[PDB]
């Protein structure tokens, strides 16, 4: 906010001048552009550095970025090549400008992506200037070690006005993917949304930890595409680093790469679907082991058993949902016995109401392993953080300090939670989670200093009501 | 699920909705149908006045078992009136497999056109058989090449022909050659994982206890010799007849139908299973079935070593890296060509 | 209560859902006649009361309120509707059970019921168990014992509820006292018009952006959403002092009398209070001193008085979601007499009200202190 | 409902199976070739009627509906033809079926409508099946003296979910242009939205007055297109019976045709344009005489004016406004201080908030006259109008014909609002409307009856305190 908050409402400045998705799409293509060709000129001139460059044709070295980045912006097909010839007629050559970087069929491709920026318009004239005019408003962003993202993150947020994350509860599933494990690899995300919380981990760790990129799996296109250039800015590696477009109930993949080490994810909530269901798929790899499926109104827990499918032997496994799904009638009872089978489950959390974007309910989170001690341990968490008027609250890094500090080693604070037993769980209905909360702020008093009190209090009224039949005097 | 080639492919099922199944009747363009011959069964007996009835039906077959395979035709034969029913198979009936049935020929008609092995092991798609007995042991020598089919029916027993001598020779005789068999001459060779069948559970409920034993006595010779883990699976039964001469009778899932002397004896197997891989199936209606599962994924990939069965795995398991089969059994026309199948995918 | 057992719930309980209701007619104004009975305040207002199906709401059933809450309880005071969201408990047995017993037995346990947290019906859960009953010696003396102590609980109920009325009776009095005196004033009480009494300062708010303005500070910031009391000492709000760089406010005494502007009034009464502390208050209502020639609680009661009036001179506005001009609500005259006609008269009337008002010296005082005492010897019968 | 809600069920059924603009375009294009089909049908064959029809040739007959309903179905491509040969291959001979009526060029084409039906889809057997189920669907519909449109309406209303009208607020302000005028012609309407509202009276009216077809004009492209089949459905004459396409503060159009005599609208709020204007247009024939233009965020009364410029010399005129257009600044104020230069503006009467769709906001409705009197009437309404469970009310046919009582001669009823003088509008600042509802429920008490009833309190209170300190015994 130093000198950040100002370029934040020069993006507010620039949401003109249409209904936003609209004008979005080309807004986004233009900071991507803008960004992969600075990125692109940094690379070839990080030493002579040339603002306009030639047509030097040595193909054969055009293709090491090729295998290195993937992709040739082109020889003078750049950004700031393009930023002298503005306002000049014709713009559809960034159709095919969009040619350029898809060739990279060597190696792996990552492409066919930038099919965003199509034309509506009405006349060429109105294409032209609008659309020279955000490529103009694009290039006043004084930007340039090279934090750009963060604005895209805002205006990625500034919709469905879907709900992604407040970023700090990502930050803290991300501490609960937490710790001490360089092991290959991090991270799969069914239904990922936004590359939001597939980030902070490896971003924070760039060589501190070293596993793998990052692999994920997401329901909408035009959500695919932001989440791909979502996760491209952030100056990752090309190596492996992908999402594939599909459904986890319909197209579970990848199965053969490989039994995960850690995830994370974001699933949606009351996700009806077909039922139930018509294939086979009680008798998949995956739902065998439950006992039922997961129906249309109690459509939640199929993601969760999906995430406990693609799990390590011994990396844990975090992921959120709402506190409704309690116990819900007996197939998801018995889809909570095949949880508490084992620690599957090892731990659950609370999280106050709201901390979202007006949602306005409670969550929780459910840390599972196969990494066991082994009891069951509730540890929720009630008040305090603040919630509505600018975020909020967001959030006390002390506090969830300590709630790792408790998640650390099994303590048993009061007015707070604290372990239960299996013993317990079983004298439950499977129950999520009533215990252990205790406090109730029921404070005792005294007979005496009451009675006294009111004595005092009558000793005024009656001379006072005196006074007032004095006072009917009329 | 397998059918998705179109997409899509309207691969519909009512499962078990004969509500639903004319339901998909009275619904168009869903114009591919697929249902069992259970459902269809049900669907006649239960309903005798559909629309179906009079109009121009298409059906094919496959894997025709003998529960409704002449009566469900009879209903075929009886509430309909046009169709036009045709078959895949790889069990011909006419000249010596059945004796007593319908034939195939007469059951559907031509033979329109066939596609036999021969030239499909011509065209490298399986690989070929060596077939040998097992002349060894000169004191069941008779017994071994006996053929009189009765007297190897009935006086089949514990003695005459799973005696602990003989099925303790047949034991040293598969320690001593499955390493060769199996290509594991070698350290750091590749290997492949085998398989012995049998014809009696008594005989398998004698096999794993004399293969630990013998195992044991192995590794207590010279404290040298590498073991091989040894699992087994079945529950029941030879139920009916349910085929011709002569294939595998099809086991039920009726967990403990025979005594605990085997389904006590099963779980004990199980219970040291689960003792040396960590695994959580039970031997209930549920855990069984999907431990029937994972045993059958687990034994693809080669970290099972030798696999004792009674009579699961013949029909429509595969293993792409399973060469040698092991047999002390006596097999017919092509439930035995079903059992040679196990072993000759390339 | 020489033998005491505790007793399950539903054995003794007949729980039934509501009878099926269409009670959302066209209009239910108060020429209607039923009383349609809900959670909260458990009053909205008639409807035609009979041939609808209605349950008709014998004598003595209990209700329970309701899913996400189980914890709101009302007796069924004669014969009632089936308001909207209703479940009804009453009981098989009549000659142990004597319901208004377990409906002052049922508030005893808010151990779970200081818990509406999580979405969630609770039907099952309180209808298991328990409750504490003079079981064994029933049939004999079983609600022979109960009669003490039932009675002692409708004393006290009887109480607060007369407590509510005297003070409702109280107010409603002093408001028709109020005006028939101190009014119509001859002669002649000088048409003093407002304004002309002391130079009063606007108001003022800072934006909610820069943290340093907002997030500390000592000066207590006043909200007509705070409103609502009277005599404000202080609110919810303290706000920076180093925020009157550009707060747009003006810092105002301690002896001084505010006034909304905004969303009450177009609608209903418009608070005023005596502010007793140095303050500010927002872009949305407006803070008067008076100049000398007064009693600053004679201009409030002044004020208070001729409130419902003087939101009749400038009411409309516009049909916006604001309300009162600045021009018709400054130019309002009022009678000003002398200052024996300002003390003795404001003496009275203050120390009619100050008898009427919270907290210290009032009656609300009597109110929440009897309700205490109440729940305190309710929790102290019910042991062994 | 009779036999009617049914089929709007029905219709709420065949609502599938995609978001709702997109497959409602196919569907009003069905349901409107399948009306214009047998209407034609009705046309050609009322006595040897066939459900097959022949390749009769005859042009000279043909031309003559040609010139009465202008278009000629054609010899074989009418619906019941078509609904012969459903499902067959292919299905964009519908497209050439649009060339067929779109020839009417001979005389007053009122034709180049009907480009709804495009082409999206993504393979032509995609696009066979469904629009061929789509007629298949809306052939099932069983309406066949021959009521159709209504369930056009609830379709119509059946989105923004624009805002049109409730519509008996419509049959009222269609009472305000009575009455007894038997004058060609009606109706003007500026920014028409649907036909709803320019449907009342002639409906009603069909040989009871005879006047002249209706005029309009309409902003948007898609609400023009299915304004014109609106106001196509109800049996209409082809006559001159249209709306033009534009907007009035850009386009007004038609000055020459005519001075109107009577108008209703239901023009937008707060509908900002350009400023303050660059054009000459306060040197137009109808802003010159207010004096000052009608600005951004007042742009409301530029409508009214534009309608009180297209007036007759006798014909009364009303329109819709909310009342929080009241004051408005010095600008405003002085547009006040011109409208009431005269008796121009005659009557005012509000509108209970909400009845309407989730506005929420209160109503009034002006009603305007060249015929005088004079003085200023503000019978201003408020309650009881029930509004928000089903539509609501909807509404009370005694209550509007009681308040055109009270709008036939000018009664003063309390309780309500009454007559005021200009000598009042000059006391106000031309307010709108403050006066004049009086009453308050300021109910009047009894001292004595009140206090001792206050001492029956007492008399209760005290001694049940005693009775509480009894009950101290602990």
């Amino acid at each position: 906010a130093e000198l950040h908050r100002q370029i934040w409402q020069i993006a507010n400045d620039v949401r003109g001048s249409v209904d936003g998705w609209d004008f979005k799409q080309y807004v986004l293509g233009a900071l991507f552009y803008r960004f992969i060709s600075e990125n692109f000129s940094s690379y070839i001139e990080a030493g002579t550095d040339d603002i306009k460059d030639d047509a030097i044709k040595t193909k054969g070295y055009f293709i090491y970025p090729s295998q290195l980045f993937c992709n040739v912006a082109a020889k003078a097909n750049t950004n700031d090549r393009l930023n002298a010839d503005l306002n000049s007629i014709f713009v559809a050559i960034e159709s095919s400008a969009y040619g350029y970087p898809s060739e990279a069929d060597i190696k792996g491709l990552f492409a066919d992506f930038d099919t965003t920026s199509n034309r509506l318009g009405n006349t060429v004239k109105d294409k032209n200037a609008r659309l020279a005019a955000v490529l103009k408003g694009v290039e006043g962003l004084k930007l340039g070690i090279d934090l750009f993202g963060d604005a895209y993150e805002f205006l990625i947020s500034n919709y469905a006005a879907e709900f992604f994350t407040p970023q700090h509860v990502s930050k803290l599933i991300a501490q609960l993917a937490m710790h001490g494990q360089t092991h290959v690899n991090k991270i799969y995300d069914p239904a990922a949304g936004s590359g939001s919380l597939l980030l902070q981990a490896k971003k924070q760790f760039d060589n501190h930890i070293i596993e793998e990129g990052f692999f994920g799996q997401e329901i909408n296109h035009t959500t695919y595409n932001l989440a791909r250039m979502n996760m491209f800015l952030h100056n990752i590696n090309y190596d492996k680093f992908d999402i594939k477009l599909g459904n986890t109930l319909t197209e579970p993949h990848f199965r053969d790469e490989k039994p995960f080490d850690a995830i994370v994810s974001n699933p949606p909530y009351s996700v009806k679907w077909i039922g139930s269901d018509d294939p086979t798929l009680i008798n998949d790899e995956r739902f065998a082991p439950a006992g039922v499926l997961a129906p249309k109104s109690k459509a939640d827990f199929a993601f969760v058993l999906h995430a406990l499918n693609y799990l390590s032997a011994k990396g844990r496994a975090a992921i959120v949902c709402f506190p409704g799904i309690f116990y819900r009638g007996g197939a998801e009872q018995k889809i909570r016995q095949y949880l508490v089978d084992n620690n599957y489950v090892e731990t659950v959390i609370s999280l106050a109401p709201n901390l979202f974007f007006g949602t306005t309910i409670a969550v929780n989170i459910l840390v599972l392993s196969k990494h066991k001690t082994d009891t069951n341990v509730q540890f929720i968490d009630a008040s305090e953080l603040f919630k509505k008027e600018t975020n909020n609250n967001i959030l006390t890094d002390a506090h969830i300090e300590q709630i790792m500090q408790v998640f650390a080693s099994k303590e048993d604070v009061a007015h707070l939670a604290k372990s239960v037993a299996f013993e317990t769980v079983v004298a439950n209905d499977y129950n999520l989670s009533v215990s252990s909360y205790v406090e109730a702020k029921d404070n005792r008093e005294i007979i005496d200093i009451a009675e006294l009190n009111a004595e005092l209090k009558t000793t005024v009224s009656k001379i006072d009501q005196l006074r007032k039949d004095i006072d009917a005097i009329v | 699920m397998k059918e998705y080639q179109r997409f899509s492919p309207d691969s519909v099922n009512g499962s078990e909705n004969t509500a639903g199944l004319k339901r998909n009747l009275d619904k168009d363009d869903n114009k591919i149908i697929v249902t069992t011959i259970q459902k269809l069964n049900n669907l006649m007996k239960a309903e005798s006045d559909l629309p179906v009835y009079n109009q121009q039906v298409v059906f094919i077959f496959d894997e025709c078992h003998r529960s409704q395979f002449g009566e469900a035709q009879k209903n075929l034969k009886k509430k309909f009136k046009r169709y036009y029913q045709f078959g895949f198979t790889g069990t011909p009936i006419f000249p010596e497999n059945a004796l007593g049935s319908e034939t195939t020929a007469s059951v559907f008609g031509r033979e329109l056109h066939s596609y036999v092995i021969t030239d499909a092991i011509r065209d490298e798609k399986v690989l070929k058989f060596k077939v040998d007995y097992n002349d060894v042991r000169p004191q069941f020598k008779s017994l071994e090449t006996e053929t009189d089919e009765k007297k190897l029916s009935a006086a089949e027993n514990q003695q005459a022909f799973l005696h602990p001598m003989r099925i303790q020779e047949i034991t040293q005789y598969i320690l001593n050659n499955f390493r060769q068999k199996t290509h594991r001459t070698f350290p750091g060779s590749k290997g492949f994982n085998a398989m012995l069948a049998v014809s009696s559970v008594d005989a398998a409920k004698a096999y794993y206890a004399t293969f630990k034993r013998l195992q044991e006595e192995a590794a207590n010779k010279s404290a040298t010799y590498k073991p091989l883990r040894i699992a087994t699976i079945f529950s029941f039964a030879a139920n009916e007849e349910q085929n011709a001469i002569g294939e595998i009778s099809d086991e039920t899932f009726d967990t403990s139908a025979m005594d605990s002397s085997a389904k006590e004896f099963l779980d004990a197997a199980i219970r040291e299973y689960n003792s040396h891989f960590k695994t959580n199936f039970s031997t209930d209606s549920n855990g069984f079935q999907n431990y029937y599962r994972d045993l059958a994924q687990r034994v693809k990939n080669q970290d099972i070593d030798l696999l004792i069965v009674v009579g699961m795995f013949l029909t429509g398991f595969d293993a792409p890296t399973l060469n040698t089969l092991f047999v002390d059994k006596n097999l017919r026309y092509h439930g035995l060509m079903q059992a040679f199948s196990r072993t000759n995918r390339i | 209560g020489v033998e005491v057992e505790w007793l399950p719930l539903g054995e003794i309980t007949k729980y039934e859902q509501p009878t099926k209701y269409l009670v959302k007619a066209k209009d239910y104004h108060d020429t209607y006649t039923i009383p349609v009975l809900t959670a909260g305040k458990t009053f909205i207002l008639g409807y035609t009361n009979e041939t609808h199906g209605i349950y008709q709401a014998s004598k003595a059933p209990v209700i329970i309120f309701d899913d996400f809450t189980t914890a709101n309880k009302w007796v069924d005071f004669d014969f009632k509707a089936k308001s909207s969201a209703m479940k009804m408990v009453t009981s098989c047995d009549d000659n142990k059970t004597l319901l208004k017993y377990v409906y002052y037995w049922l508030n005893t346990l808010p151990s779970e019921f200081a818990e509406g947290d999580h979405k969630r019906q609770w039907i099952s859960n309180y209808s298991q168990k328990k409750i504490p009953i003079p079981c064994p010696d029933n049939p004999e003396k079983s609600l022979a014992i109960q009669s003490e102590i039932v009675r002692i609980l409708d004393k006290f109920t009887a109480l607060t509820a007369e407590l509510t009325a005297e003070l409702n009776m109280r107010k409603k009095q002093y408001n028709y006292y109020r005006d028939q005196l101190l009014s119509f004033k001859e002669g002649e009480v000088e048409w003093k018009t407002l304004g002309e009494i002391g130079k009063w300062y606007g108001g003022g708010t800072p934006s909610k952006n820069k943290i340093e303005f907002w997030e500390n500070g000592s000066i207590p910031w006043i909200s007509p959403k705070d409103m609502g009391r009277t005599l404000v000492d202080s609110s919810e709000d303290y706000i920076t002092e180093e925020a009157v760089l550009h707060s747009s406010t003006k810092l105002i005494p301690a002896n001084s009398i505010a006034i909304v502007v905004r969303s009450s009034i177009l609608d209903k009464v418009l608070p005023s209070a005596l502010i007793k502390v140095p303050a500010t208050l927002n872009q949305d209502m407006k803070a008067v001193i008076p100049h000398e020639n007064i009693l600053v609680k004679y201009i409030y009661h002044m004020i208070g008085s001729r409130g419902s009036d003087i939101l009749r001179a400038a009411k409309k506005t516009g049909g916006s979601v604001a309300s009162i001009d600045s021009k018709k609500l400054f130019s309002f005259k009022i009678p000003v007499p002398n200052i024996n006609e300002q003390q003795r008269i404001v003496e009275i009337l203050d120390k009619f009200d100050t008898l009427t008002n919270s907290i210290t010296e009032g009656l609300p005082r009597e109110i929440e202190l009897r309700q205490k005492q109440y729940e305190y010897y309710r929790d102290l019968l019910f042991s062994f």
